[PDB]
């Protein structure tokens, strides 16, 4: 029943989800802000994510930035991700099965159970893997976005991206109630930003008071600074994804976030077919038989069916009642044998 | 060292299988040599000032 | 509040050098109070006697 069940979607949404992260950190390393250690300047950076909009179409830096965030997702091992995430989904959904199985105790029974699903999926691991990468083979070179495609990307935009919003802005407000007043880290926040800019020096490694703060309410003014640049990068992000001029393809160098998700779901789609095909039909015709070796070879060899029959509770009460009264009626047979053998 | 040769002997099958991997992932196995490069670059030059 | 610190550097948001106006501070006010009263004092009419 659950062979019938899990089926490929499933892989789907799995892969899907591992090449969602990878989606979100090739992106950020490639464009968004980096944190605040220190308070010296930091080295400024010419071109901005703020003035992407309105940026020259044929720019060296976009194209360079763009070009070599894909590449980085595209030649990363997906085959080894897809047949390792895979793996270790049908693993657990064993597990599960295991769980409201009539196997729940027996743990030695549970577990030659679980063994034998993980060498089956270790022995087809490596033909998935190196199957996925050449099948894979031709959109690493051009990943060609259509368009239906790019919308699918662009709703999927919107919800990463703005959780990731949220989670930021959350944690900026808490941290303005832990600190004091709001208005209070925004003292704090404006002497950084002073200090990153040119108006004030503190020549500290660690500073313990300018301006009147802590070494501690440094720290939170560096990390206040650093959640507001953020913030406001994604929300002006998420405006850009909802804008006009992304929900149309030709734009692929201007909107990084839906181009990149639409890269994700396709690559992850045609390697989740020949992961289907290769790696779980092979589980589901070689499981049973390596089930049913091993649980007999273990049962026979180990003498795990007397205290496979130990275990439950019920059962003991059964046997153990069956026992007994095997050993009265052999007694009785030994008396009746005596008779026989002796005629008076 | 005949002792130790078998455990460095898989050692180093290990290390030239990773290395052999990124060639694969990476490059696609594509061979390439300093004469290549030069040849293709110039000729697509020679392409360019056509 | 304690702030485990033989020389404190940042307590409370506040700098090392802020501890140190607001030490002034408090021995400044202080020192006026008591300066304040004694006035008060030497004006008492129990130090006319």
């Amino acid at each position: 029943e659950f062979a019938s069940s899990f089926g490929r979607p499933q892989l789907q949404t799995l892969l899907k989800d591992a090449l969602d992260q990878k989606v979100l950190d090739q992106l950020a390393a490639r464009y968004w802000n980096r944190p605040i250690e220190d308070l010296s300047p930091a080295p400024r950076e010419p071109d901005n994510i703020i003035d992407l909009p309105k940026a020259d179409p044929d720019s060296p830096y976009w194209h360079r930035q763009l070009d070599t965030a894909c590449s980085g997702l595209t030649r990363l091992g997906v085959g080894r991700l897809a047949a390792t995430v895979a793996a270790s989904a049908i693993q657990q959904h064993v597990e599960k099965l295991l769980d409201k199985s009539s196997f729940a105790k027996h743990p030695s029974a549970r577990k030659v159970i679980s063994d034998a699903a993980a060498t089956v999926l270790a022995d087809r691991s490596y033909a998935t893997s190196d199957g996925i990468e050449i099948s894979l083979k031709p959109y690493k070179f051009d990943p060609d976005i259509q368009p239906n495609e790019w919308a699918q990307g662009r709703e999927h935009v919107v919800g990463v991206l703005q959780a990731e919003l949220e989670q930021c802005q959350a944690a900026m407000k808490a941290l303005e109630n832990s600190v004091g007043g709001r208005k209070k880290l925004k003292e704090v926040m404006s002497f950084v930003d002073k200090a990153r800019k040119g108006e004030i020096i503190v020549e500290g490694d660690h500073p313990s008071g300018a301006g009147g703060f802590s070494a501690a309410l440094l720290a939170r003014g560096r990390e206040a600074v650093f959640l507001r640049d953020r913030a406001d990068i994604l929300s002006l992000r998420i405006q850009a994804a909802k804008s006009r001029q992304c929900k149309t393809l030709t734009n692929k160098y201007y909107c990084p976030e839906v181009f990149l998700d639409a890269v994700a779901t396709k690559l992850a789609q045609t390697a989740v077919l020949f992961l289907n095909v290769e790696m779980l039909n092979d589980f589901y015709v070689r499981f049973p038989r390596e089930v049913e070796a091993k649980l007999h070879e273990h049962m026979h060899a180990g003498g795990g069916l007397e205290k496979f029959a130990r275990e439950d509770p019920k059962v003991r009460r059964h046997l153990d009642l069956i026992r007994r009264k095997e050993l009265l009626e052999t007694v009785l047979g030994k008396i009746e044998e005596l008779h026989r053998i002796s005629s008076g | 060292m005949s002792s130790k040769l078998n455990e460095t002997t898989e050692a180093i099958q290990r290390e030239l299988e990773e290395t052999t991997y990124q060639f694969k992932v990476q490059y696609n196995e594509q061979p390439m040599s300093a004469e290549s490069y030069l040849a293709a670059s110039l000729d697509d030059f020679k392409h360019q000032f056509h």
